[PDB]
């Protein structure tokens, strides 16, 4: 109940800031008012094309290393344990690797940006 | 008469090395930037009251 | 009283569009130079509601500083066909009002206006700091006589 | 009661970002020796709600290549998300009580970015897709650090609720005992929310434009209010995480005069910081979190996991 | 209303499920897969998995955004395509939506479904369990063992994801 | 086996189809792979929930820790198919076929 | 020595983040075996009743185990008091 | 001068004091003047429940003492 209340109404508060937006400001608009933004003159055609960026190894880690993350979020209730030793070796032993991980990538191109 | 305006070698010594550590770590010239805004703030500003206050010809 | 309640909104509607002018900087000659001089302390542009701002898709006022030349000329239409339009152009200096200098060149065109509609004309070589300031100033007391609901109801 | 709480948070939001537009420019421009706003309203009192008036009143368009239906959506995003992130804050007693409130934070500000690229997708421009590409990597490379900053913090909790901040730093300030990972928290705040060390997000110099590119009156309104939001808390979250605050049960007053100010007081380092640097450069942005940031971020955290064991501190769970 | 939202957040997870595998557009996909993701992860907060409703929201959510971050980067479609576009996408659509339709309609109308296996409509509610939890989220207390009865699995997964980042290095770096 | 089973398990069956029906897009098709394991996550989340095994909260994590593994994967192999052959239509790579 | 100490002031000078997180990072793992607390927190850990002691039958010839929570009798905590 | 940046402050710092100060007052309102109690685990809900049907009129908050018992 309260979390799908507080959810609906931030929802219809900004669905209803865009229809006061888009409905009281009346418009006198054309073809030439339309036309995409390129700092002036015409643009050559763009904006979908395959626009190729380079930093797609260390994007995609990401990804793998938000799953590091994920693996090491129970800490907090895992410090509860009766078998702490275990948990330590372990808990580090995650961190070792995803330094590890980040280490290699590092040495191997990696991080660095494709030119 | 000219002046080398970039040819300043830092030291290697153990001192040295470590202020350049801490400079690095301790982010301080970022904090020297900081602290002169800050000064910038208190000072007067110079703005002119226009129209009431017309510039000086 | 219906025209009453029209007369109070314009005037809302009216004081929000004077006090929030945002120049789409098209800085060009000499006349730029001056003008930033007006975003400098000394004048303070952004006192009065007025801040620099581009994207013309979020800009309400144009202000033409330096020459037009020919080449650009379609860069000026098309930047002013951009702006979401309670919209306005400000002429700075001889040069953007009439040509100025180059009136009689082969490649600027005898004033901004051949190419836009021109709001208040600010005339200088530069014009000083100052001077646009009265212009800027003299475009909100334009914007504050604008009877658009007044119209609306009498329509 | 809960619809009279939930708009006794909803406007007084709304009026917060409204107000910051002005402490904005009339903190700027003191720090550059101008002096703001000051003739609409006095002080310039009243110059935020001329220039949302505005925005409410000139004329938007959707551009002539747009996605119409992304297009509109996204200020839906940026705004709800928003406004539902400040829902567990808990400001003497949270409104809404999670007991996963900092993992719950993490998942929606982890949600603001698909506004900021569905909005530069749909809106079909080169600057556009630019920015939105620009932005999406920058905030999940800090989003990294942000994650294990939080961990590394929250050891010492015992639990994800954001209650238990009061009673963990009741005597001692969280600060004096992490204040390394302080440091990084603070920066990817920066980072995450796009302001001026690392605003390449918007990137006028560069890319006139990128968070709202051709977005306009409402849009662009919308886009601005759900990132001066983003300011506010982030710095509420920084406050209520590392600078506690005395809560005596009886009297909230106090600790709400005293959040308060600690946000202030943050808030401002953030317009303060804006105006004392220059722009990072999208790689160097990138090499300061995946090449210095999070080496420290890892080797702090081992150190988080562990010094509760070695000094026998482990929190109650509870 | 508010009877069990269960099916109804269900349903929101099918018809959004239902978008991403007609083959829209790789960006469209993705919402469609988001609206789902997250309507999952409500499923599971009204089931008690508090920690893995959210979980699966971060994680996802990260994981979906290098998806279309990609899609746009150098899989986008010069004229890219829509829900309504070309009639196959259209047709891939409606069907799905005409179908998971039926299939509630056939749900909700005797509660006796036979399908594959059997499915009764008598109320997800009713599965739940009568006992408190102590002073312990069960969920949270199980996923916090994986550091102390499961040091076996973390072994394996974090070798693999170590191994995962050789391989990712490995494929893309080439030549 | 209440209504929700029936709802992620037809779901699932619509990810197989999805995955097995394979258009115009290499990535769409992978969102379809994607798209699998969030019922079986969701599924497997309901099982052990619903049954309180404890100790098994695990699995669905693990699922997860695995399940981004191959999305990695699955894009990775997609850079070089769109790199070097310009799109990710999964038509153009037939040169196989002898 | 003098190759240690060479390469440990060239990467003080060079990286300082990187021989810095090393530190910290090998730290956190050398002495928790060495600090004498560690076997404090599992008995802090283990001490915790989330559970109810359930009673054991009392069929005589259990001395150890009292049969009043007041009883002297059984596994006494007074050192997380001093602790 | 500086001290002119104040009321931008001013106007702001009272309004984000408004949601800590209306939030805490409600919870009191809404359940006669104690704080709102919090179940972050189902044993405190437990107690919570048995608050409510103990007390008759169906109110958490309303509490019986030892005058409920004789
Ligand atoms: C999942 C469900 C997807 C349903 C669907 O078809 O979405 C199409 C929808 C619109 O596609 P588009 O590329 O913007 O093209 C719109 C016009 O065809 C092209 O632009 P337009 O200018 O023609 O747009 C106006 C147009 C289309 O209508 C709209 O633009 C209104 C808003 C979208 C309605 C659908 O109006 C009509 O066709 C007549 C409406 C009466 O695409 C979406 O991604 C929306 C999905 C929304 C899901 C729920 C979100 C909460
Ligand atoms: C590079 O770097 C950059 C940045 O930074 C890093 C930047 O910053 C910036 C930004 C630039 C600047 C700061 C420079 C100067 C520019 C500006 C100041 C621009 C100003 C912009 C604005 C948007 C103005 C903001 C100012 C104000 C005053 C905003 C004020 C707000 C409002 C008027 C609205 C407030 C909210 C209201 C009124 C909400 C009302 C709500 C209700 C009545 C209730 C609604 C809800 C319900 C009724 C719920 C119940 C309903 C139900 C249940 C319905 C159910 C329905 C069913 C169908 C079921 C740029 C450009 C940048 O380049
Ligand atoms: C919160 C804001 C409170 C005040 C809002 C007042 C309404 C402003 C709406 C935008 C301006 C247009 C308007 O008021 O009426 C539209 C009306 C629409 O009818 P109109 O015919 O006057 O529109 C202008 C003229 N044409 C059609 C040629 C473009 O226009 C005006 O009032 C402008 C004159
Ligand atoms: S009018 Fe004078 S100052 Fe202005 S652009 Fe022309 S020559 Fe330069």
């Amino acid at each position: 109940m309260n979390i799908m209340l507080t959810l609906l109404t931030n929802v219809t508060l900004a669905s209803l800031l865009v229809l006061i937006a888009f409905w009281l400001p009346q418009l006198n608009a054309y073809s030439e008012k339309t036309s995409p933004y390129e700092c002036g003159f015409d643009p050559m055609g763009s904006a979908r094309l395959p626009f190729s960026m380079k930093f797609f190894l260390v994007a995609i880690t990401f990804l793998l290393f938000d799953l590091e993350i994920a693996l090491l979020l129970p800490l907090p209730w895992a410090s509860q344990t009766n078998n702490l030793k275990t948990m330590l070796t372990m808990a580090l032993f995650l961190l070792i690797l995803l330094a590890a991980s980040l280490a290699y990538e590092w040495t191997q191109k990696g991080l660095e940006w494709a030119e | 008469t000219y002046k080398f305006v970039n040819m300043r070698e830092p030291s290697m010594d153990m001192k040295s090395v470590t202020d350049r550590a801490a400079q690095t770590l301790l982010w301080t010239e970022l904090v020297r930037g900081l602290g002169m805004t800050l000064s910038y703030l208190f000072r007067e500003p110079a703005t002119i009251n226009y129209p009431f206050e017309k510039g000086p010809l | 009283r219906g025209e009453y309640v029209v007369a109070k909104l314009d005037d809302l509607v009216n004081w929000a569009r004077r006090s929030s002018l945002w120049p789409m900087t098209f800085g060009l000659a000499c006349c730029a130079v001056e003008m930033m001089h007006m975003a400098a302390p000394r004048y303070d542009m952004d006192r009065f509601g007025v801040v620099f701002r581009a994207s013309p898709r979020q800009s309400d006022v144009m202000i033409v500083a330096g020459t037009l030349t020919n080449k650009m000329a379609p860069a000026l239409r098309k930047v002013y066909d951009q702006m979401p339009e309670p919209r306005y152009v400000v002429s700075m200096g001889s040069c953007a009002n009439g040509g100025g200098y180059y009136h009689y060149s082969y490649s600027v065109v005898r004033g901004c206006d051949r190419i836009v509609p021109v709001d208040i004309y600010v005339p200088g070589c530069p014009p000083t700091a100052e001077a646009l300031l009265y212009g800027i100033l003299q475009l909100q007391r334009k914007i504050k006589r604008e009877k658009r609901l007044r119209i609306w109801y009498r329509r | 009661m809960f619809m009279i709480n939930i708009l006794s948070l909803i406007i007084p939001i709304l009026l917060a970002v409204a107000f910051l537009t002005l402490v904005e420019r009339k903190v700027l421009g003191y720090m550059q020796l101008r002096k703001g706003p000051n003739v609409v309203g006095p002080y310039g009192l009243l110059q935020p709600i001329a220039d949302a008036l505005k925005l409410v009143t000139k004329e938007p368009l959707r551009p002539g290549t747009s996605s119409i239906s992304m297009f509109i959506i996204a200020p839906i995003l940026g705004l709800s998300l928003a406004l539902t992130m400040w829902v567990p804050l808990p400001m003497p007693y949270p409104l809404i009580n999670m007991n996963l409130g900092v993992l719950f934070m993490l998942a929606m500000s982890s949600l603001a970015v698909y506004s900021i690229l569905w909005s530069g997708w749909a809106s079909n421009s080169k600057y556009a897709l630019i920015g939105a590409l620009r932005a999406v990597a920058q905030t999940i490379s800090y989003e990294v650090t942000l994650a294990i900053i939080l961990l590394s913090v929250l050891l010492m909790n015992g639990s994800y609720t954001l209650s238990t901040l009061i009673t963990t730093q009741e005597h001692i300030w969280m600060i004096f005992t992490s204040w390394p990972l302080a440091m990084m928290w603070f920066i990817s705040t920066l980072a995450e929310t796009n302001r001026a060390p690392f605003d390449l997000t918007e990137g006028e110099s560069e890319l006139v434009s990128g968070f709202n590119v051709e977005y306009a009156a409402g849009p662009f309104a919308m886009f601005f209010m759900a990132e001066y939001a983003n300011i506010i808390m982030m710095n509420a979250f920084t406050a209520i995480l590392f600078l506690g605050a005395s809560h005596d049960p009886h009297t909230p007053e106090l600790y709400t005069i005293n959040f308060v100010l600690k946000t202030l007081a943050l808030t401002i380092t953030f317009l303060w910081i804006r105006a004392s640097y220059p722009r990072f450069r999208y790689d160097q942005l990138m090499h300061l979190l995946w090449k210095s940031f999070l080496p420290l971020t890892l080797a702090l955290c081992m150190w988080h996991i562990s010094l509760p064991i070695m000094t026998a501190s482990i929190p109650p769970q509870s | 209303m508010t009877m069990y939202i269960a099916f109804i957040l269900s349903t929101i997870f099918v018809i959004g499920f239902v978008g991403f595998s007609s083959k829209p557009s790789p960006i469209y996909g993705g919402l469609g897969l988001i609206v789902s993701g997250g309507v999952g992860c409500g499923i599971v907060l009204n089931f008690g998995g508090s920690f893995l409703g959210l979980m699966v929201f971060l994680i996802y959510l990260g994981g979906m955004l290098v998806v279309f971050g990609y899609t746009t980067a150098m899989a986008t479609e010069m004229y890219p395509e829509v829900w309504v576009s070309n009639k196959t996408v259209f047709g891939a659509f409606v069907s799905g939506l005409m179908m998971e339709f039926c299939m509630v309609y056939y749900a909700l109308k005797e509660e006796e479904v036979e399908i594959i296996f059997k499915f009764n409509g008598l109320g997800d509610w009713v599965i739940y369990d009568t006992g408190d939890s102590g002073f312990f989220s069960e969920e949270a207390m199980g996923i916090a063992a994986l550091y102390s009865y499961g040091t076996w699995l973390v072994i394996v997964t974090g070798w693999s994801l170590l191994i995962g980042v050789v391989v990712i290095m490995e494929i893309t770096r080439g030549n | 086996m209440p209504l929700v089973y029936m709802n992620i398990i037809m779901a699932f069956a619509i990810a197989l189809a999805g995955l097995l029906m394979y258009r115009s897009h290499l990535m769409s098709s992978l969102l379809c792979l994607e798209g699998m394991m969030l019922s079986l996550f969701i599924m497997s989340t309901l099982i052990i929930l619903n049954t309180h095994f404890t100790l098994a909260n695990m699995m669905p994590i693990i699922l997860l820790v695995f399940a981004a593994c191959e999305a990695a994967l699955g894009l990775s192999l997609l850079v070089m198919v769109s790199n070097t052959y310009g799109t990710d239509y999964v038509q153009n790579l037939n040169l196989l076929q002898c | 020595a003098g190759r240690i100490a060479s390469f440990l002031k060239n990467a003080w000078a060079k990286e300082p983040v990187l021989v810095a997180s090393f530190a910290i990072g090998g730290l956190a793992i050398i002495l928790p075996s060495l600090s004498p607390y560690t076997n404090y927190a599992i008995r802090i850990n283990r001490a915790t009743p989330y559970n109810y002691p359930v009673p054991l039958r009392d069929d005589g010839n259990m001395p150890d185990v009292p049969s009043h929570p007041q009883d002297p009798q059984g596994p006494s905590l007074e050192w997380l008091k001093n602790l | 001068m500086w001290f002119e940046i104040l009321p931008g402050i001013a106007v702001m710092a009272a309004c984000l004091f408004i949601p800590g100060m209306a939030t805490a007052h409600i919870h009191k309102f809404t359940n006669g003047g104690k704080e709102k109690r919090v179940a972050h685990f189902s044993y405190q809900w437990n107690l919570m429940e048995r608050d409510r049907c103990i007390s008759g009129v169906n109110r958490y908050h309303v509490t019986k003492g030892l005058e409920n018992i004789d």
